[PDB]
């Protein structure tokens, strides 16, 4: 005899954002009264009874908590249900943002691993990392001290396309568990493959004079309906594949009007779905005299 | 989105006979969305221990269930199933009839 | 007898109802057999017919990582359905999904299945040579292009030229004694007026398996199929079947009707008349 | 036995 209680979009929101509460009790959103883990039994606002969903807006610090819901139920030893599953809202912007990166790197092959790392000259005790996305829960690691940073390694993978996407990480501080730093610069986790790799060239070639244009050319069999061109080291184009007579699927990347050039590849990827990269192409580098 | 109604047959496992156990069942079929409420009734009474089949579909994807309930019957006493499904403003109930 | 192989998915969003629920049950021929519900506390596939239930824990352990994995595919699929219809996050969708192998008496594969469906309506679907596509919509026209350029065909027709024919002959194996065994039908025929000129003649077929049958009215051998009314088939409970006939026929007129029934389990065909 | 589809993306 359990409600069903969800935040929606998200129940990490930032300080100033918006998020509604809903309990879901006998197919009915009305009627039901919510208490916070540390004082249980003790419902909140003196017993509000929310004939509604209950939207906290602006988000305040005092939002953050852990809530749990009890819908009226009117024949029963108490009146009410039992307790609902637990809803963490988490408050972001509250300390400076620590910082994220990947280890190789945010492009992922299907099916391997990637570490990211949450870290932080501030003293974190708990750490955060968070997909961007509708109803998304965040993963928790204990933030590891040493030479004044505190870290966190997340390990996540096998890579599939359900993990690539945007993320983002925060820390916590002792006594304010539920309220979350600023977030770290965002991250975008990528998935390559399986879908086939695309083929790179250059136009006229690789050899660049000075002053001289150079066009890299993303080729395959295969719709993509955009390519990627990326540098080792930069840069990061896209632009959408155009069908060719010979039923292959082109991007044409003009570089210039003094670009210095490096190590390029391709990948392919499909509309919808920003974060699923094909293989990457063979590798071609280009030379600017 | 394409929404159907649910179909509903009430009947005994075995053939009935006043005194002796049988099993009562509430067959629904053909509905679509696939959330859908089926109580088993006994004069009127929502019966406690209903059991039901894993939820799967036809090859139309129109949904099937099967809720079942062990039963004595007697002549007194008056079955049917009640069912409420979003293609439905109101409950339907399904007497169950013994004759056919 | 042919026989079949069949796993069915469903995968439901339900805003504010509950977390995405991921359903999936298999069946042998007309025998559901193990079921995945990710809404039970640890979700785990489970037997659902005796014979397989002497399977060891390698079975339910590499069954139990394929479904998790499943549903978290098409919880994300899900929000992807919604992205290429331009559909509210607030909505409840449902996604379908088919597949399986036929085999013949030999036990060998005789053709494979895989189709999708989204909110009740085809979506995509493998074609007969398990090597191609049949996209239904633009959206899944997108799908189509993604699992072209991945090659997900090979790995359907993969499985289905292997494993779901050998693990097929297996289960066939396993519940032999149920499965491969036609069970008939009871029959009987009832009377019921309608009026003081009108009665219904009903023909009753109980406790069958497997569900498919034939049961058809004659009228001096004429076959009343417009004036017939038939239910659908119906389960038990205990993995038998049930079924019955109706025909309206004018009183004193019910000498010429003859219900007939077909049943593999029946060595010839049944003809069946009431009597008082 | 299910059929074991890694990765695979609507
Ligand atoms: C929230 O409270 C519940 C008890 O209602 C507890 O089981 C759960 O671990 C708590 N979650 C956090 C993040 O503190
Ligand atoms: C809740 O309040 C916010 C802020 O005014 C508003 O944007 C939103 O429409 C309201 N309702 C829901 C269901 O979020
Ligand atoms: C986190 O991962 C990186 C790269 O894998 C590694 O260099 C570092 O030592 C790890 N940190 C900890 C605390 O294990
Ligand atoms: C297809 O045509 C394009 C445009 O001229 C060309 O760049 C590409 O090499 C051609 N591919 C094949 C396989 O002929």
């Amino acid at each position: 005899d359990k409600p069903f209680l969800s935040a929606w979009p998200s129940a990490v929101v930032p300080r100033g954002g918006h998020v509604t509460l809903r309990c879901h009790y006998r197919h009915r959103f009305n009627n039901f009264m919510l208490y916070k883990e540390d004082r249980i039994h003790v419902p909140i606002f003196h017993g509000r009874l929310f004939q509604e969903s209950f939207n906290m807006s602006p988000v305040t610090t005092a939002h953050a908590g852990n809530y749990t819901c009890r819908g009226s139920h009117p024949h029963s030893p108490t009146g009410w249900s039992a307790a609902s599953n637990p809803v963490v809202i988490m408050v972001t912007g509250n300390h400076r943002k620590p910082s994220l990166l990947a280890h190789p790197g945010p492009l992922v092959k299907s099916g391997e691993r990637v570490i990211l790392q949450c870290w932080s000259d501030i003293m974190f005790e708990h750490f955060f990392l968070h997909k961007e996305g509708i109803s998304k829960d965040p993963s928790r690691l204990v933030g590891q001290i040493h030479d004044g940073v505190s870290k966190a390694n997340f390990s996540i993978g096998p890579m599939m396309f359900a993990l690539a996407g945007t993320y983002r990480c925060y820390g916590s501080v002792t006594h304010t568990p539920y309220q979350l730093s600023a977030p770290s610069d965002p991250l975008d986790i990528v998935v390559t493959g399986p879908y086939e790799k695309p083929s790179l060239s250059a136009q006229p070639g690789p050899k660049v004079q000075a002053g001289e244009s150079v066009t890299l050319s993303c080729s395959s069999r295969s719709s993509y309906d955009m390519y990627h061109l990326s540098r080792e080291g930069g840069h990061e184009r896209r632009l959408p594949a155009v069908r060719k007579v010979n039923r292959t699927f082109q991007a044409d990347f003009p570089l210039g009007p003094a670009t210095h050039g490096g190590t390029y590849r391709c990948f392919g990827s499909f509309r919808h779905s920003p974060y699923e990269w094909s293989d990457p192409s063979d590798p071609l580098l280009v030379s600017v005299t | 989105m394409i929404q159907r109604t649910p179909k509903i047959q009430v009947y005994s496992r075995h053939p009935a006979e006043n005194g002796k156990s049988n099993f009562l069942n509430c067959y629904v079929s053909g509905f679509h969305p696939s959330d859908i409420e089926v109580d088993l009734l006994k004069n009127g009474e929502r019966i406690e221990k209903v059991e039901h089949s894993d939820l799967s579909f036809s090859k139309d994807w129109s949904f099937y269930l099967l809720y079942y309930t062990e039963f004595t019957p007697t002549e007194k006493d008056e079955y049917a199933c009640r069912v409420n499904h979003v293609t439905l403003s109101q409950p339907k109930i399904v007497k169950w009839d013994r004759d056919m | 007898g042919s026989h079949s192989m069949r796993y069915f998915y469903t995968a439901m969003s339900r805003p504010g109802r509950g977390e995405p629920r991921f359903i999936a049950v298999g069946y042998v021929d007309d025998t559901q057999f193990v079921r995945f519900d990710s809404d039970a506390a640890s979700p785990r596939m489970a037997p659902r017919a005796p014979w397989i239930e002497q399977e060891g824990p390698e079975y339910w352990d590499g069954e139990t990582r394929n479904m998790k994995a499943s549903a978290q595919t098409y919880r994300e699929n899900l929000r992807i359905a919604l992205r290429y219809y331009n559909q509210s996050e607030a909505g409840s969708h449902i996604i379908q999904v088919m597949y399986g192998c036929d085999v013949g008496p030999d036990g060998r594969l005789l053709r494979g299945h895989n189709q999708y469906a989204y909110d009740g309506k085809d979506y995509i679907a493998l074609n007969e040579d398990l090597s191609s596509w049949t996209a239904a919509d633009t959206a899944a026209q997108i799908t189509q292009r993604k699992w072209e350029a991945a090659r997900v065909a090979e790995q359907l027709r993969a499985y289905l030229e292997g494993l779901c024919v050998e693990w097929l002959r297996r289960y066939l194996e396993n519940g032999k004694e149920t499965l491969q065994r036609a069970d008939p039908p009871k029959t009987h025929v009832t009377h019921h007026p309608i009026s003081d000129h009108e009665a219904t003649l009903r023909c009753w077929a109980l406790g069958f398996y497997p569900a498919e049958i034939t049961l058809t009215w004659q009228r001096d051998g004429e076959d009343q199929t417009q004036d017939t009314e038939l239910v659908e088939t119906r389960p038990a409970g205990d993995r038998t079947f049930q079924k019955w006939a109706a025909v309206v026929v004018p009183s004193g007129e019910e000498q010429r009707y003859t219900c007939h029934v077909q049943h593999e389990g029946l060595p010839k065909p049944l003809t069946l008349r009431w009597e008082p | 036995a299910s059929l074991n589809l890694p990765a695979v993306s609507w």
